[PDB]
């Protein structure tokens, strides 16, 4: 989940 | 071991500016205040000097006299002797002054006159009475 | 540098002196006669030359001996000791080379390396060369770490570092000979553009650049000569010293203005005294002239008292008239002096608003190089490693820096997507607990003889800890982790389809409106042979811009670019990327910096391995178990790729000495 957990926060900061 | 050319960093000034957070602000605005004060004093004295320059306008041209030149003569006339006695009474030991008064006697002939007419003209007590003024 | 002296220079070694490490390994020689020291030094420099002349293949001991010349090849055990010393400490046979003596299948010792960065990869390659069993654990789905190259189509741009800071004495020179790296020079020519878009006049660019260098020298003087390194019991930063120096320059400007106007008032009051005397003299002259005329109008013939009165008034008037003449002469002198003074006022200010803005741009370039605001850098120690800069012009990798770690990863056992959570080190060995990043329920246990920690300083700083050490790291290590600074800087890759900028210009700047935003997209890179521009974010802007979306960031980029190259010459970019290194949890920042309150001794403390206590009470504890390498552990080359490389080589040599025995010291 940690790959999926970092991806969502990175996309959060990405938008 | 020295500041780079044109940079000014003294031991006093560094401790002055870093004394607190706004010590630099205090120093700089005090300098600004002194600058303003000196500039306004400059303007004031400019005004005063302008007035004084206006009062001298015209110069001394309507007060100059044509300076007549006459050549020295070795002989002393009675007129010149009396002029010399009065010039001693008025000017004291100013030999240049007495020479310009008499008009045709060099500066050395005045001291000569002082010596020669030592007591026929009582020059000592004449100078005494001059020293009372 | 040329010959064997050049080989020593290229290996960062003095050619005419033995180093402290060489003294530790060859104490019989350095304590003995100077002749034997020179023999040692020649064998060392010559082996280094042989390696550097062809770093594509392994340099064996037999090859070194038979390429040598007598009398030097006569003492074979000294040659062997020198060769094994250089091989062990990573000065020869490092990187990627064709092996001659193939690796022994019989391995010795287990080392777990945390992280497949450049330091970890180099240390793994070295320990594998020494016959040890090495396994790397990396949380990302890729090697390289902070060497990160974006690729799409044939568009390539480094979000990590992209600059090789010189090849003179750089191990990356050896690496670049070993790898297919396309190196390209950097034309340091850099025009500026103010916020409106107007280019900065060249003269003014040079004015402010010189003043910036002079301000830096002034801070150096402030530090060394006046001991201005502590203020109210706090360490002084480079920014504090720069503020103080600028404030003192402005103070000096105001002092000069005061001095000038004070000479003006002095001269004007001289003039006032003179004019007052001239007025009184003109009045006396008027009265004397009327007296003269009255006396002179007593018509002759006159008794001698009246004649004397006339002549006396005459010359009295003449004397006063030439008094007035000389005073008017002095008046003219003073008036022309005053006109000169009022025509030559000193400097108006220290810096204009435009001057200060361009100076802020230079400060932003400094903050970019150091990856931190100047208010964080240590005034005393921020420029410590400047002594060890390499010669040659700074270059870049036109095909992507990632080709170096990738090529270093060949043949190594690397566990990607493996996040280390806990490092347990005991008297009898170590175990590393890790998780699969894709599903964190899954857990792994790795047992080993030694652990090499490559974790970035940002990760070690993380509170609450991302990685837990059992037992806790001693206080002298955690305090060093606290004191050191970990900075941040970001990049924006803008991929177009048309080149709309100056192709001959590698890079150009943009001056900020305010001091605060001086790092906000202050610099643009045109390196890659493709329609790609690289915007750079540094300073406080680096941290603040991470909480701002890619749309807004690329919009500000395109606004600046329209203002510089025209509102129509700038097409919408096809592809864009925005790095966020402080947010990246496998880095938590860009690279280290010498924080105020820190020093290089903290960089040395970071490298000190940890020796666990004894399992049985009263038992001897010789062996250390926890080793540290990476960007933040090398005092003389921090914040660099070559620094990480060298730290990895160092720790591999140390671990090999500890667990395989140092044969070259007897
Ligand atoms: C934006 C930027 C630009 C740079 N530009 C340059 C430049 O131009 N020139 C230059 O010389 N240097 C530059 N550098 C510095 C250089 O990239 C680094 O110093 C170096 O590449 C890092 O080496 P390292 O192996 O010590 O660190 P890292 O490569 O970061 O090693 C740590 C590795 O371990 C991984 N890891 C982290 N946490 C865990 C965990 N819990 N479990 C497992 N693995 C983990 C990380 O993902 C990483 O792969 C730049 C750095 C940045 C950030």
């Amino acid at each position: 989940s940690e790959e999926e957990r970092n991806a969502k926060a990175e996309k959060e900061k990405k938008l | 071991r020295k500041p780079p050319k044109g940079m000014f960093l003294s031991q006093e000034d560094v401790e002055a500016v870093s004394a607190n957070a706004t010590a630099a602000t205090t120093v700089l605005r005090q300098l600004d205040m002194e600058l303003v004060s000196v500039k306004r004093q400059i303007q004031n004295i400019k005004q005063t000097n302008s007035a004084l320059k206006e009062k001298l306008d015209g110069g001394i041209e309507p007060y100059r006299l044509p300076e007549v030149i006459q050549k020295c003569n070795a002989r002393w006339t009675t007129e010149e002797q009396l002029l010399a006695v009065q010039a001693i009474r008025k000017y004291g030991r100013d030999f240049q002054a007495i020479s310009d008064v008499i008009g045709n006697k060099s500066v050395v002939q005045v001291k000569n006159f002082f010596v020669n007419y030592r007591r026929r003209f009582n020059i000592d007590e004449v100078l005494q009475e001059w020293e009372a003024e | 540098p040329s010959g064997v002296e050049g080989a020593a220079f290229q290996s960062r070694l003095p050619h005419d002196r033995m180093t402290s490490q060489e003294a530790a390994c060859f104490p019989d020689i350095i304590s003995g006669p100077q002749q034997t020291q020179k023999v040692f030094l020649f064998i060392r420099n010559r082996t280094l030359q042989l390696w550097l002349d062809n770093p594509k293949i392994q340099l064996t001991f037999e090859a070194t001996l038979q390429q040598l010349e007598a009398p030097y090849n006569s003492d074979t055990v000294l040659v062997h000791r020198v060769h094994s010393y250089l091989e062990r400490h990573g000065l020869i046979n490092f990187g990627i080379y064709k092996r001659i003596k193939p690796l022994p299948t019989k391995k010795t010792g287990k080392v777990i390396i945390i992280g497949s960065g450049v330091s970890g990869l180099a240390a793994a390659r070295q320990l594998q060369s020494f016959g040890m069993d090495v396994t790397l654990l990396e949380a990302r789905d890729r090697v390289g770490g902070r060497v990160a190259t974006f690729r799409k189509g044939n568009y390539v741009a480094d979000l990590g570092a992209m600059v090789v800071t010189g090849l003179g004495g750089n191990p990356m020179a050896v690496v670049s000979k070993q790898v297919n790296m396309e190196l390209a020079k950097i034309k340091q020519k850099c025009p500026l553009y103010e916020a409106n878009g107007q280019a900065v006049p060249k003269e003014k660019d040079e004015m402010v650049e010189q003043e910036f260098n002079r301000l830096l020298e002034a801070t150096s003087y402030l530090s060394h000569q006046l001991d201005f390194n502590v203020l109210n019991n706090k360490p002084v930063s480079l920014g504090q010293a720069l503020e103080v120096v600028i404030q003192l320059q402005e103070k000096h400007v105001k002092d000069e203005q005061i001095e000038h106007w004070k000479k003006i008032v002095k001269t004007q009051e001289e003039l006032k005294e003179l004019l007052n005397k001239m007025v009184n003299l003109k009045e006396k002259i008027k009265e004397l002239h009327q007296q003269y005329k009255e006396a002179s109008e007593v018509k002759p013939p006159r008794d001698i008292t009246a004649e004397f009165l006339v002549k006396s008034k005459h010359r009295d008037l003449t004397a006063l008239c030439k008094e007035y003449d000389e005073l008017a002469e002095t008046q003219g002198k003073l008036e022309e002096k005053l006109q000169e003074l009022e025509a030559n006022p000193p400097s108006d200010v220290y810096l204009s608003s435009r001057d200060r803005q361009i100076l802020d741009w230079h400060f932003a370039n400094l903050e970019f190089a150091n990856a931190t605001p100047l208010s964080t850098l240590s005034l005393k120690h921020w420029d410590q490693d400047d002594d060890f800069e390499f010669t040659g012009s700074h270059l870049t990798v036109r095909n992507g820096y990632s080709c170096v770690p990738v090529a270093l990863a060949e043949g190594l056992d690397i566990k990607l997507n493996t996040a280390v959570r806990q490092v347990r080190y005991t008297a009898s060995g170590c175990e590393v607990i890790a998780v699969n990043t894709r599903s964190t329920s899954q857990t792994f246990i790795y047992k080993c003889d030694a652990v090499l920690c490559t974790l970035p300083l940002g990760v070690l700083k993380q509170q609450p800890p991302a990685v837990q050490f059992v037992p806790p790291l001693p206080e002298w290590k955690t305090s060093a982790v606290q004191r050191m600074g970990f900075g941040n800087l970001n990049k924006v890759v803008l991929c177009f389809d048309r080149v709309f900028w100056d192709p001959s210009v590698n890079l150009f700047g943009h001056v900020g409106s305010t001091t605060a935003s001086r790092g906000e997209l202050f610099l643009f890179w045109n390196l890659y042979k493709a329609p790609i521009l690289l915007a750079l974010v540094a300073g406080e802007a680096a941290g603040i811009m991470e909480n701002i979306s890619d749309d807004v960031i690329v919009g500000r980029c395109l606004a600046i670019l329209k203002g510089i190259f025209g509102s129509s010459a700038v097409p919408q970019p096809k592809e864009t990327v925005v790095s966020r290194w402080r947010a990246d949890p496998w880095a938590r920042g860009s690279y280290s910096y010498v924080a105020a309150g820190s020093s290089g001794n903290d960089y040395d403390l970071m490298a000190q391995p940890i020796t666990p206590g004894p399992s049985i009470p009263g038992a001897p504890q010789p062996i250390p178990r926890l080793f540290f390498a990476g960007e933040h552990t090398i005092r003389n080359y921090p914040a660099t790729v070559h620094g990480a490389l060298l730290s990895g080589l160092r720790e591999a040599g140390r671990i090999a000495d500890q667990f395989l025995g140092a044969m070259y010291t007897l």
